[PDB]
């Protein structure tokens, strides 16, 4: 089968440019993770546009964390200089995405797709 | 020696910063991030210091 | 004579302790004023102890912020020290309290015996 | 020592009043700013945007 796209977030959601008050970047491997370190308690969502293949994740386009009024307070991106990622960067990279907002008591949910094609 | 702009925003609208402002254009605020626009950091204004080392807004010291 | 007294909070709210993770204390005047820099986006309400007297806040003795769920977020106390503060000194303090609460985009809410006797 | 044993870290959750176990919690309900533990921004990103931070930053 043709690899098909799942797009989490609408256009606005991709192209929106966002703010950080207490900036976090980390490049991991081929991925960059970026989160506020400000943000605390909130009810977080994680949102992601991707490739499938065989019912697996296979390309990362962009991945986002929205709070309910919409509001993005961290992504992982890929990193142009790079040829490319696996599933094991992705996993790697909301691993450590996911931490940071739990460590920040923020209640972390991941969307049903994600859920569905990265585990 | 001609200026092309009437007036302009001098002041980067921090409710905007953080997705809490619905004015877009109309807003008496910029909407975009000029960091030699951001308003004064109230916490370093009253209380004279500030626990954020990125903190974006300005901290002047008592003139 | 003895006044009345107003207690908008408990014993144990009273004398619970609480933590900043960015302390922030001014002492203005015979009072001291102290909120957590970190606590953003919550509604939150001030209850405090005092006497009253001419239909007014006489001598504060405690002001507090709470979140919804009870938590101390932020607080105007005495100095140990003074017997001695107005209601304008009581005043000044709530809207340095209430200022830096507001543009940590809270939303501040005072209670009704605040309200009646003080702002 | 008095004690059969100790705790050895301060609960994060109890110094924002988010800990609901009292007694029973297996970290620390008192502060003790020598046994709090490592900060997970300093670790993970080898920095930290809180200049009081209370949680141990830790280097190679
Ligand atoms: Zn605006
Ligand atoms: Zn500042
Ligand atoms: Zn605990
Ligand atoms: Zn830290």
């Amino acid at each position: 089968p043709a690899s098909r796209y799942i797009t989490d977030m609408t256009i606005e959601e991709l192209s929106r440019d966002w703010f950080m008050l207490m900036p976090k970047q980390k490049v991991e491997g081929p991925l960059c993770i970026r989160i506020d370190q400000a943000i605390m308690d909130k009810n977080i969502m994680l949102k992601a546009n991707f490739s499938v293949i065989f019912d697996r994740l296979e390309t990362l386009i962009l991945l986002r964390a929205f709070t309910e009024e919409g509001a993005i307070v961290g992504e992982i991106s890929p990193l142009p200089s790079f040829p490319g990622h696996t599933i094991e960067d992705v996993k790697n990279a909301i691993g450590v995405l996911i931490g940071g907002l739990e460590w920040n008591d923020n209640t972390v949910r991941v969307s049903k797709t994600l859920q569905r094609f990265a585990w | 020696h001609h200026s092309h702009m009437s007036g302009e925003k001098t002041v980067v609208c921090k409710h905007w910063l953080r997705g809490l402002c619905k004015k877009g254009d109309q807003c008496e605020f910029l909407h975009e991030y000029d960091m030699t626009k951001m308003s004064e950091c109230y916490f370093y204004s009253k209380f004279g210091e500030c626990s954020n080392k990125e903190c974006p807004f300005l901290h002047i010291d008592p003139e």
